[PDB]
RNA sequence: AGCCAGGAUGUUGGCUUAGAAGCAGCCAUCAUUUAAAGAAAGCGUAAUAGCUCACUGGUCGAGUCGGCCUGCGCGGAAGAU
Protein backbone atom coordinates (compact mmCIF):
# COMPACT_ATOMS: atom_id res chain seq x y z
CA UNK A 1 0.00 0.00 0.00
CA UNK A 2 1.75 3.10 -1.21
CA UNK A 3 0.82 6.29 0.62
CA UNK A 4 1.56 9.54 -1.16
CA UNK A 5 1.41 12.95 0.52
CA UNK A 6 0.40 15.99 -1.48
CA UNK A 7 -0.64 19.62 -1.34
CA UNK A 8 -3.30 21.46 -3.31
CA UNK A 9 -1.95 23.73 -6.01
CA UNK A 10 -2.62 27.43 -5.54
CA UNK A 11 -1.41 28.64 -8.95
CA UNK A 12 -1.59 26.59 -12.14
CA UNK A 13 -0.06 27.11 -15.54
CA UNK A 14 3.18 26.87 -17.44
CA UNK A 15 5.42 29.07 -15.31
CA UNK A 16 4.00 27.72 -12.06
CA UNK A 17 4.61 24.15 -13.19
CA UNK A 18 8.17 25.03 -14.19
CA UNK A 19 8.73 26.58 -10.76
CA UNK A 20 7.39 23.51 -8.99
CA UNK A 21 9.65 21.25 -11.00
CA UNK A 22 12.63 23.45 -10.20
CA UNK A 23 11.79 23.07 -6.51
CA UNK A 24 12.02 19.25 -6.39
CA UNK A 25 8.25 18.97 -6.73
CA UNK A 26 6.02 18.26 -9.67
CA UNK A 27 2.33 18.65 -10.47
CA UNK A 28 -0.28 15.93 -10.65
CA UNK A 29 -4.03 15.68 -10.90
CA UNK A 30 -6.84 13.45 -9.63
CA UNK A 31 -10.02 12.84 -11.55
CA UNK A 32 -12.89 10.39 -11.59
CA UNK A 33 -16.47 9.93 -10.55
CA UNK A 34 -18.84 12.74 -9.67
CA UNK A 35 -16.16 14.69 -7.81
CA UNK A 36 -14.29 17.54 -9.46
CA UNK A 37 -10.70 17.17 -10.74
CA UNK A 38 -8.25 17.91 -7.92
CA UNK A 39 -4.87 19.43 -8.77
CA UNK A 40 -2.02 18.71 -6.35
CA UNK A 41 1.75 18.89 -6.15
CA UNK A 42 4.03 16.05 -5.14
CA UNK A 43 7.50 15.82 -3.74
CA UNK A 44 9.38 14.41 -6.69
CA UNK A 45 12.04 12.24 -5.07
CA UNK A 46 9.59 10.29 -2.94
CA UNK A 47 7.35 9.54 -5.86
CA UNK A 48 10.17 8.64 -8.24
CA UNK A 49 11.57 6.14 -5.76
CA UNK A 50 8.03 5.00 -5.61
CA UNK A 51 7.17 4.63 -9.26
CA UNK A 52 10.37 2.61 -9.76
CA UNK A 53 8.67 -0.60 -8.59
CA UNK A 54 5.98 -1.95 -10.92
CA UNK A 55 3.35 -2.54 -8.22
CA UNK A 56 3.00 1.23 -7.86
CA UNK A 57 1.04 1.35 -10.97
CA UNK A 58 -1.00 -1.83 -10.79
CA UNK A 59 -2.17 -1.51 -7.22
CA UNK A 60 -4.33 1.12 -5.58
CA UNK A 61 -2.52 4.03 -3.91
CA UNK A 62 -3.54 6.45 -1.13
CA UNK A 63 -3.01 10.19 -1.57
CA UNK A 64 -3.10 12.33 1.55
CA UNK A 65 -4.12 15.94 0.89
CA UNK A 66 -5.49 18.32 3.52
CA UNK A 67 -5.47 15.35 5.88
CA UNK A 68 -7.77 13.26 3.74
CA UNK A 69 -7.07 9.88 2.17
CA UNK A 70 -8.16 9.57 -1.47
CA UNK A 71 -7.73 6.14 -3.04
CA UNK A 72 -6.58 6.48 -6.66
CA UNK A 73 -4.87 4.46 -9.35
CA UNK A 74 -2.07 5.79 -11.53
CA UNK A 75 -3.39 6.17 -15.04
CA UNK A 76 -0.82 8.13 -16.96
CA UNK A 77 2.46 9.78 -16.25
CA UNK A 78 4.49 12.38 -18.07
CA UNK A 79 8.22 11.72 -17.99
CA UNK A 80 10.99 14.03 -18.86
CA UNK A 81 12.17 13.15 -22.39
CA UNK A 82 15.85 12.39 -21.60
CA UNK A 83 16.07 12.24 -17.77
CA UNK A 84 14.86 9.83 -15.06
CA UNK A 85 12.27 12.39 -14.01
CA UNK A 86 8.49 12.92 -13.80
CA UNK A 87 6.84 15.89 -15.44
CA UNK A 88 3.30 15.21 -14.31
CA UNK A 89 0.94 12.44 -13.31
CA UNK A 90 -2.68 11.51 -13.90
CA UNK A 91 -4.50 9.73 -11.08
CA UNK A 92 -8.00 8.29 -11.31
CA UNK A 93 -10.25 7.88 -8.34
CA UNK A 94 -10.66 4.36 -7.07
CA UNK B 1 52.17 -40.74 11.46
CA UNK B 2 52.96 -37.04 11.91
CA UNK B 3 55.80 -36.27 9.44
CA UNK B 4 56.65 -37.45 5.93
CA UNK B 5 59.82 -37.39 3.83
CA UNK B 6 58.93 -37.95 0.36
CA UNK B 7 57.25 -40.74 -1.49
CA UNK B 8 56.88 -42.20 -4.95
CA UNK B 9 53.74 -44.32 -5.17
CA UNK B 10 53.40 -46.52 -8.23
CA UNK B 11 51.33 -49.58 -9.10
CA UNK B 12 54.00 -52.29 -8.91
CA UNK B 13 53.80 -56.06 -9.36
CA UNK B 14 53.34 -58.06 -6.22
CA UNK B 15 54.02 -61.47 -7.69
CA UNK B 16 57.73 -60.72 -8.15
CA UNK B 17 59.40 -57.55 -6.86
CA UNK B 18 61.79 -57.20 -9.78
CA UNK B 19 60.36 -55.10 -12.64
CA UNK B 20 62.42 -53.52 -15.40
CA UNK B 21 60.06 -51.81 -17.89
CA UNK B 22 57.26 -50.51 -15.65
CA UNK B 23 59.43 -49.30 -12.76
CA UNK B 24 62.66 -51.17 -12.08
CA UNK B 25 65.33 -48.55 -11.43
CA UNK B 26 62.77 -45.72 -11.42
CA UNK B 27 61.16 -47.14 -8.25
CA UNK B 28 64.18 -45.94 -6.32
CA UNK B 29 67.48 -44.37 -7.32
CA UNK B 30 67.70 -41.28 -5.10
CA UNK B 31 69.19 -43.03 -2.10
CA UNK B 32 66.67 -45.86 -2.42
CA UNK B 33 67.96 -49.42 -2.84
CA UNK B 34 66.55 -51.91 -5.35
CA UNK B 35 68.16 -54.83 -3.49
CA UNK B 36 66.15 -54.15 -0.32
CA UNK B 37 62.88 -54.25 -2.30
CA UNK B 38 63.04 -58.05 -2.76
CA UNK B 39 64.04 -59.21 0.74
CA UNK B 40 61.53 -57.35 2.90
CA UNK B 41 58.57 -56.36 0.71
CA UNK B 42 58.10 -60.01 -0.23
CA UNK B 43 58.34 -61.00 3.45
CA UNK B 44 55.09 -59.16 4.22
CA UNK B 45 53.62 -60.29 0.89
CA UNK B 46 53.37 -64.08 1.32
CA UNK B 47 50.82 -63.53 4.11
CA UNK B 48 48.06 -61.64 2.26
CA UNK B 49 47.89 -61.77 -1.56
CA UNK B 50 50.24 -61.33 -4.51
CA UNK B 51 49.59 -60.35 -8.12
CA UNK B 52 47.43 -57.22 -8.23
CA UNK B 53 48.82 -53.67 -8.22
CA UNK B 54 50.31 -52.93 -4.82
CA UNK B 55 51.51 -49.32 -4.48
CA UNK B 56 54.61 -49.01 -2.33
CA UNK B 57 56.18 -46.07 -0.50
CA UNK B 58 59.87 -46.21 0.44
CA UNK B 59 61.16 -44.33 3.51
CA UNK B 60 64.69 -43.46 2.31
CA UNK B 61 66.42 -40.28 3.43
CA UNK B 62 70.21 -40.58 2.93
CA UNK B 63 71.10 -43.39 5.34
CA UNK B 64 70.97 -45.95 2.52
CA UNK B 65 68.69 -48.22 4.50
CA UNK B 66 65.02 -47.46 4.43
CA UNK B 67 61.78 -48.76 5.92
CA UNK B 68 59.39 -50.18 3.34
CA UNK B 69 55.75 -49.37 4.10
CA UNK B 70 52.40 -50.68 2.90
CA UNK B 71 49.30 -49.00 1.41
CA UNK B 72 45.78 -49.73 0.14
CA UNK B 73 44.19 -50.46 -3.27
CA UNK B 74 42.18 -47.89 -5.24
CA UNK B 75 38.44 -47.57 -4.67
CA UNK B 76 37.85 -46.50 -8.28
CA UNK B 77 39.51 -49.72 -9.47
CA UNK B 78 37.41 -51.67 -6.94
CA UNK B 79 34.39 -51.58 -9.30
CA UNK B 80 36.39 -53.44 -11.96
CA UNK B 81 37.55 -56.67 -10.31
CA UNK B 82 34.62 -56.68 -7.87
CA UNK B 83 31.75 -55.11 -9.81
CA UNK B 84 31.57 -55.81 -13.54
CA UNK B 85 33.02 -54.12 -16.64
CA UNK B 86 36.73 -53.60 -16.04
CA UNK B 87 37.01 -50.48 -18.20
CA UNK B 88 34.07 -48.87 -16.44
CA UNK B 89 32.73 -46.93 -19.42
CA UNK B 90 33.47 -48.13 -22.95
CA UNK B 91 32.06 -45.00 -24.65
CA UNK B 92 32.22 -41.22 -24.20
CA UNK B 93 30.46 -39.97 -21.10
CA UNK B 94 27.05 -39.33 -22.69
CA UNK B 95 25.04 -42.58 -22.43
CA UNK B 96 24.90 -44.60 -19.21
CA UNK B 97 25.77 -48.22 -19.96
CA UNK B 98 27.61 -49.27 -16.80
CA UNK B 99 26.26 -51.16 -13.81
CA UNK B 100 27.06 -52.24 -10.24
CA UNK B 101 25.65 -54.56 -7.57
CA UNK B 102 23.33 -53.93 -4.63
CA UNK B 103 24.54 -56.68 -2.33
CA UNK B 104 28.00 -55.17 -2.95
CA UNK B 105 29.38 -51.66 -2.44
CA UNK B 106 29.18 -52.17 1.31
CA UNK B 107 31.71 -54.90 2.07
CA UNK B 108 34.15 -53.85 -0.66
CA UNK B 109 34.54 -50.50 1.14
CA UNK B 110 35.08 -52.14 4.54
CA UNK B 111 38.36 -53.61 3.26
CA UNK B 112 39.72 -50.09 2.72
CA UNK B 113 38.33 -48.51 5.89
CA UNK B 114 41.86 -47.61 7.07
CA UNK B 115 41.87 -44.55 4.76
CA UNK B 116 38.31 -43.23 5.32
CA UNK B 117 37.48 -40.23 7.48
CA UNK B 118 33.85 -41.28 7.89
CA UNK B 119 33.78 -42.17 11.57
CA UNK B 120 30.68 -44.30 10.99
CA UNK B 121 31.15 -47.52 9.05
CA UNK B 122 28.07 -46.79 6.92
CA UNK B 123 29.30 -43.22 6.37
CA UNK B 124 32.21 -44.65 4.39
CA UNK B 125 29.82 -46.41 1.98
CA UNK B 126 27.99 -43.22 1.00
CA UNK B 127 31.24 -41.87 -0.44
CA UNK B 128 31.57 -45.12 -2.41
CA UNK B 129 28.29 -44.27 -4.13
CA UNK B 130 29.81 -41.17 -5.72
CA UNK B 131 32.97 -43.07 -6.64
CA UNK B 132 30.73 -45.82 -8.05
CA UNK B 133 28.83 -43.21 -10.10
CA UNK B 134 31.89 -41.45 -11.56
CA UNK B 135 30.51 -42.20 -15.04
CA UNK B 136 26.91 -42.61 -13.86
CA UNK B 137 26.75 -46.36 -13.27
CA UNK B 138 23.09 -46.87 -12.33
CA UNK B 139 22.65 -49.66 -9.81
CA UNK B 140 19.72 -52.03 -9.16
CA UNK B 141 18.89 -51.03 -5.58
CA UNK C 1 54.70 4.50 -21.13
CA UNK C 2 51.42 5.29 -22.89
CA UNK C 3 50.29 8.91 -22.71
CA UNK C 4 46.63 9.12 -23.67
CA UNK C 5 43.57 11.26 -23.44
CA UNK C 6 41.75 8.13 -22.25
CA UNK C 7 43.60 6.29 -19.48
CA UNK C 8 42.01 3.21 -17.95
CA UNK C 9 42.61 0.19 -15.77
CA UNK C 10 43.62 -2.58 -18.19
CA UNK C 11 43.80 -5.43 -15.65
CA UNK C 12 43.21 -6.32 -12.03
CA UNK C 13 46.69 -5.14 -11.15
CA UNK C 14 46.32 -1.74 -12.77
CA UNK C 15 45.82 1.05 -10.24
CA UNK C 16 44.94 4.68 -10.97
CA UNK C 17 46.89 7.40 -9.20
CA UNK C 18 47.02 11.16 -9.59
CA UNK C 19 50.42 12.74 -9.08
CA UNK C 20 51.16 16.43 -9.52
CA UNK C 21 47.79 16.82 -11.19
CA UNK C 22 48.27 14.00 -13.70
CA UNK C 23 46.10 10.91 -13.83
CA UNK C 24 48.38 7.90 -14.08
CA UNK C 25 47.84 4.19 -14.34
CA UNK C 26 50.55 2.22 -12.59
CA UNK C 27 50.44 -1.57 -12.80
CA UNK C 28 52.36 -3.89 -10.52
CA UNK C 29 52.14 -6.76 -12.99
CA UNK C 30 52.42 -5.49 -16.56
CA UNK C 31 54.88 -2.76 -17.57
CA UNK C 32 52.97 -2.26 -20.82
CA UNK C 33 49.99 -1.25 -18.70
CA UNK C 34 51.47 1.87 -17.15
CA UNK C 35 49.77 5.01 -18.53
CA UNK C 36 49.64 8.79 -18.31
CA UNK C 37 47.05 11.35 -19.34
CA UNK C 38 48.14 13.66 -22.17
CA UNK D 1 27.12 -17.30 5.17
CA UNK D 2 23.45 -18.03 4.57
CA UNK D 3 21.08 -16.06 6.79
CA UNK D 4 19.85 -17.23 10.21
CA UNK D 5 18.28 -20.62 9.42
CA UNK D 6 21.78 -21.94 8.78
CA UNK D 7 23.92 -20.56 11.61
CA UNK D 8 21.36 -21.64 14.19
CA UNK D 9 21.90 -25.27 13.17
CA UNK D 10 25.59 -25.04 14.00
CA UNK D 11 24.58 -23.59 17.36
CA UNK D 12 21.92 -26.31 17.72
CA UNK D 13 24.43 -29.13 17.35
CA UNK D 14 26.87 -27.19 19.53
CA UNK D 15 24.35 -26.74 22.35
CA UNK D 16 23.23 -30.36 22.01
CA UNK D 17 26.81 -31.58 22.51
CA UNK D 18 27.66 -28.96 25.16
CA UNK D 19 24.66 -29.88 27.32
CA UNK D 20 24.13 -33.52 26.32
CA UNK D 21 27.77 -34.49 26.67
CA UNK D 22 30.62 -35.10 29.07
CA UNK D 23 34.30 -34.28 29.59
CA UNK D 24 35.72 -32.39 26.63
CA UNK D 25 39.00 -30.76 25.68
CA UNK D 26 40.37 -28.07 23.39
CA UNK D 27 42.39 -28.17 20.18
CA UNK D 28 43.62 -24.79 18.93
CA UNK D 29 43.92 -25.38 15.17
CA UNK D 30 45.64 -22.15 14.23
CA UNK D 31 47.09 -23.80 11.11
CA UNK D 32 45.12 -27.00 10.62
CA UNK D 33 46.62 -29.48 8.17
CA UNK D 34 45.19 -32.59 6.55
CA UNK D 35 46.67 -35.25 8.88
CA UNK D 36 46.17 -33.44 12.21
CA UNK D 37 42.40 -33.77 12.02
CA UNK D 38 42.84 -37.22 10.43
CA UNK D 39 44.76 -38.54 13.44
CA UNK D 40 42.10 -37.00 15.66
CA UNK D 41 39.51 -38.67 13.40
CA UNK D 42 40.85 -42.11 14.20
CA UNK D 43 41.29 -41.01 17.83
CA UNK D 44 37.64 -40.00 18.19
CA UNK D 45 36.36 -42.87 16.06
CA UNK D 46 37.68 -45.31 18.62
CA UNK D 47 35.27 -43.62 21.01
CA UNK D 48 32.40 -45.98 20.25
CA UNK D 49 31.77 -44.34 16.88
CA UNK D 50 30.83 -40.84 15.72
CA UNK D 51 30.12 -38.86 18.88
CA UNK D 52 33.45 -37.09 19.55
CA UNK D 53 32.94 -34.37 16.95
CA UNK D 54 35.42 -31.52 16.57
CA UNK D 55 34.72 -28.71 14.10
CA UNK D 56 36.61 -25.40 13.74
CA UNK D 57 34.07 -23.21 15.53
CA UNK D 58 35.70 -20.43 17.56
CA UNK D 59 33.19 -17.64 16.97
CA UNK D 60 31.45 -15.79 19.79
CA UNK D 61 28.15 -16.28 17.94
CA UNK D 62 28.87 -19.84 16.92
CA UNK D 63 30.57 -21.87 19.62
CA UNK D 64 30.23 -19.21 22.30
CA UNK D 65 26.57 -18.85 21.26
CA UNK D 66 25.70 -22.07 23.08
CA UNK D 67 27.60 -21.02 26.20
CA UNK D 68 24.59 -19.44 27.96
CA UNK D 69 22.76 -22.77 28.27
CA UNK D 70 25.46 -25.26 29.30
CA UNK D 71 29.22 -24.97 29.82
CA UNK D 72 28.85 -21.38 30.98
CA UNK D 73 32.58 -20.76 31.22
CA UNK D 74 33.65 -20.82 27.56
CA UNK D 75 33.81 -17.01 27.32
CA UNK D 76 37.48 -17.17 28.32
CA UNK D 77 37.88 -20.15 25.95
CA UNK D 78 36.20 -18.26 23.12
CA UNK D 79 39.12 -16.21 21.78
CA UNK D 80 41.39 -16.81 18.94
CA UNK D 81 40.61 -20.44 17.94
CA UNK D 82 39.19 -23.13 20.21
CA UNK D 83 37.90 -26.42 18.79
CA UNK D 84 35.75 -27.67 21.65
CA UNK D 85 35.74 -31.47 21.71
CA UNK D 86 32.37 -32.12 23.36
CA UNK D 87 31.74 -35.75 24.24
CA UNK D 88 28.71 -38.02 24.24
CA UNK D 89 27.89 -41.51 25.59
CA UNK D 90 30.18 -42.65 28.38
CA UNK D 91 32.57 -40.50 30.42
CA UNK D 92 35.96 -38.79 30.11
CA UNK D 93 37.28 -42.11 28.84
CA UNK D 94 40.61 -41.01 27.23
CA UNK D 95 39.78 -37.82 25.36
CA UNK D 96 41.90 -35.77 27.75
CA UNK D 97 44.78 -38.25 27.84
CA UNK D 98 44.66 -38.88 24.09
CA UNK D 99 44.54 -35.14 23.40
CA UNK D 100 47.55 -34.58 25.65
CA UNK D 101 49.48 -37.32 23.85
CA UNK D 102 48.47 -35.99 20.41
CA UNK D 103 49.09 -32.30 21.27
CA UNK D 104 52.55 -33.41 22.46
CA UNK D 105 53.46 -34.54 18.93
CA UNK D 106 53.65 -30.88 17.82
CA UNK D 107 50.14 -30.98 16.34
CA UNK D 108 49.31 -27.36 16.24
CA UNK D 109 48.38 -26.44 19.82
CA UNK D 110 45.50 -26.30 22.30
CA UNK D 111 45.82 -22.82 23.86
CA UNK D 112 47.81 -24.44 26.66
CA UNK D 113 44.98 -26.94 27.30
CA UNK D 114 42.31 -24.42 28.24
CA UNK D 115 39.84 -27.15 29.20
CA UNK D 116 36.07 -27.72 29.17
CA UNK D 117 33.74 -27.70 32.25
CA UNK D 118 33.67 -31.05 34.06
CA UNK D 119 35.16 -30.22 37.51
CA UNK D 120 35.38 -27.07 39.64
CA UNK D 121 38.73 -26.08 38.08
CA UNK D 122 40.09 -24.72 34.78
CA UNK D 123 43.32 -26.28 33.45
CA UNK D 124 44.43 -29.57 34.93
CA UNK D 125 45.61 -32.50 32.80
CA UNK D 126 44.42 -35.44 34.90
CA UNK D 127 44.93 -39.12 34.13
CA UNK D 128 42.12 -40.24 36.45
CA UNK D 129 39.71 -41.02 33.66
CA UNK D 130 41.30 -43.91 31.74
CA UNK D 131 40.13 -47.04 33.56
CA UNK D 132 36.39 -47.43 33.90
CA UNK D 133 35.57 -51.06 33.08
CA UNK D 134 38.45 -53.21 34.38
CA UNK D 135 37.15 -56.06 36.54
CA UNK D 136 39.74 -58.85 36.13
CA UNK D 137 42.69 -57.53 38.18
CA UNK D 138 41.08 -58.81 41.41
CA UNK D 139 41.29 -62.41 40.12
CA UNK D 140 45.08 -62.77 39.83
CA UNK D 141 45.97 -63.56 43.47
CA UNK D 142 43.83 -66.55 44.43
CA UNK D 143 45.89 -69.49 43.15
CA UNK D 144 49.16 -68.27 44.70
CA UNK D 145 48.07 -67.44 48.29
CA UNK D 146 46.66 -70.83 49.32
CA UNK D 147 49.64 -73.14 49.79
CA UNK D 148 51.30 -70.70 52.20
C1' A E 1 40.72 -4.18 2.77
C1' G E 2 44.86 -6.73 4.36
C1' C E 3 46.65 -10.76 7.40
C1' C E 4 47.11 -17.12 8.47
C1' A E 5 44.98 -21.84 5.95
C1' G E 6 43.01 -24.70 2.33
C1' G E 7 42.31 -23.92 -3.18
C1' A E 8 40.89 -31.50 -3.20
C1' U E 9 38.44 -36.28 -6.04
C1' G E 10 36.22 -39.12 -10.95
C1' U E 11 40.41 -36.45 -13.63
C1' U E 12 45.44 -35.94 -17.13
C1' G E 13 37.20 -35.30 -19.32
C1' G E 14 37.83 -36.92 -24.47
C1' C E 15 40.07 -36.07 -29.04
C1' U E 16 43.17 -34.13 -33.17
C1' U E 17 47.35 -33.58 -32.26
C1' A E 18 53.48 -33.99 -32.80
C1' G E 19 52.17 -33.40 -27.71
C1' A E 20 47.68 -31.17 -24.93
C1' A E 21 47.72 -33.33 -18.29
C1' G E 22 42.62 -26.19 -16.31
C1' C E 23 45.12 -23.10 -19.93
C1' A E 24 46.73 -25.08 -28.81
C1' G E 25 42.14 -25.59 -29.75
C1' C E 26 36.77 -28.04 -30.29
C1' C E 27 33.23 -29.24 -27.15
C1' A E 28 30.52 -31.07 -22.84
C1' U E 29 30.67 -27.35 -18.67
C1' C E 30 28.94 -32.56 -15.31
C1' A E 31 29.16 -35.01 -10.87
C1' U E 32 31.90 -36.35 -5.87
C1' U E 33 34.53 -35.46 -0.22
C1' U E 34 31.37 -30.60 1.26
C1' A E 35 33.58 -25.25 4.95
C1' A E 36 34.95 -24.59 -0.23
C1' A E 37 37.64 -25.73 -4.18
C1' G E 38 36.02 -23.08 -12.17
C1' A E 39 36.58 -30.12 -16.52
C1' A E 40 39.18 -23.57 -14.66
C1' A E 41 40.64 -16.38 -14.72
C1' G E 42 46.08 -15.29 -15.22
C1' C E 43 51.40 -16.62 -15.16
C1' G E 44 54.27 -20.87 -16.56
C1' U E 45 55.84 -25.35 -19.72
C1' A E 46 58.24 -29.47 -24.51
C1' A E 47 53.89 -31.15 -21.69
C1' U E 48 53.53 -32.47 -17.17
C1' A E 49 55.36 -30.22 -13.09
C1' G E 50 55.31 -25.42 -10.68
C1' C E 51 53.28 -20.24 -9.18
C1' U E 52 48.86 -17.41 -8.35
C1' C E 53 43.34 -16.41 -8.65
C1' A E 54 37.84 -17.68 -7.85
C1' C E 55 34.88 -19.07 -3.92
C1' U E 56 35.47 -20.48 1.74
C1' G E 57 37.38 -21.00 7.23
C1' G E 58 40.12 -18.25 10.76
C1' U E 59 42.11 -13.30 12.89
C1' C E 60 40.18 -8.38 13.45
C1' G E 61 36.26 -5.43 15.21
C1' A E 62 33.03 -0.43 12.53
C1' G E 63 31.46 1.23 9.16
C1' U E 64 31.56 -0.10 3.96
C1' C E 65 30.17 -0.46 -1.72
C1' G E 66 28.99 1.70 -6.35
C1' G E 67 25.18 3.62 -9.01
C1' C E 68 21.82 8.17 -9.65
C1' C E 69 21.07 13.48 -9.46
C1' U E 70 23.24 18.21 -9.58
C1' G E 71 27.40 22.63 -8.14
C1' C E 72 32.60 24.07 -8.82
C1' G E 73 37.34 22.41 -10.60
C1' C E 74 41.50 18.54 -13.46
C1' G E 75 43.43 16.35 -18.32
C1' G E 76 42.36 16.39 -23.52
C1' A E 77 45.28 21.84 -24.84
C1' A E 78 51.15 22.52 -30.36
C1' G E 79 53.27 28.46 -33.88
C1' A E 80 55.95 31.33 -35.63
C1' U E 81 58.96 40.13 -33.66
Amino acid sequence: MFTINAEVRKEQGKGASRRLRAANKFPAIIYGGKEAPLAIELDHDKVMNMQAKAEFYSEVLTIVVDGKEIKVKAQDVQRHPYKPKLQHIDFVRA
Amino acid sequence: AKKVQAYVKLQVAAGMANPSPPVGPALGQQGVNIMEFCKAFNAKTDSIEKGLPIPVVITVYADRSFTFVTKTPPAAVLLKKAAGIKSGSGKPNKDKVGKISRAQLQEIAQTKAADMTGADIEAMTRSIEGTARSMGLVVED
Amino acid sequence: MKVRASVKKLCRNCKIVKRDGVIRVICSAEPKHKQRQG
Amino acid sequence: MALNLQDKQAIVAEVSEVAKGALSAVVADSRGVTVDKMTELRKAGREAGVYMRVVRNTLLRRAVEGTPFECLKDAFVGPTLIAYSMEHPGAAARLFKEFAKANAKFEVKAAAFEGELIPASQIDRLATLPTYEEAIARLMATMKEASA
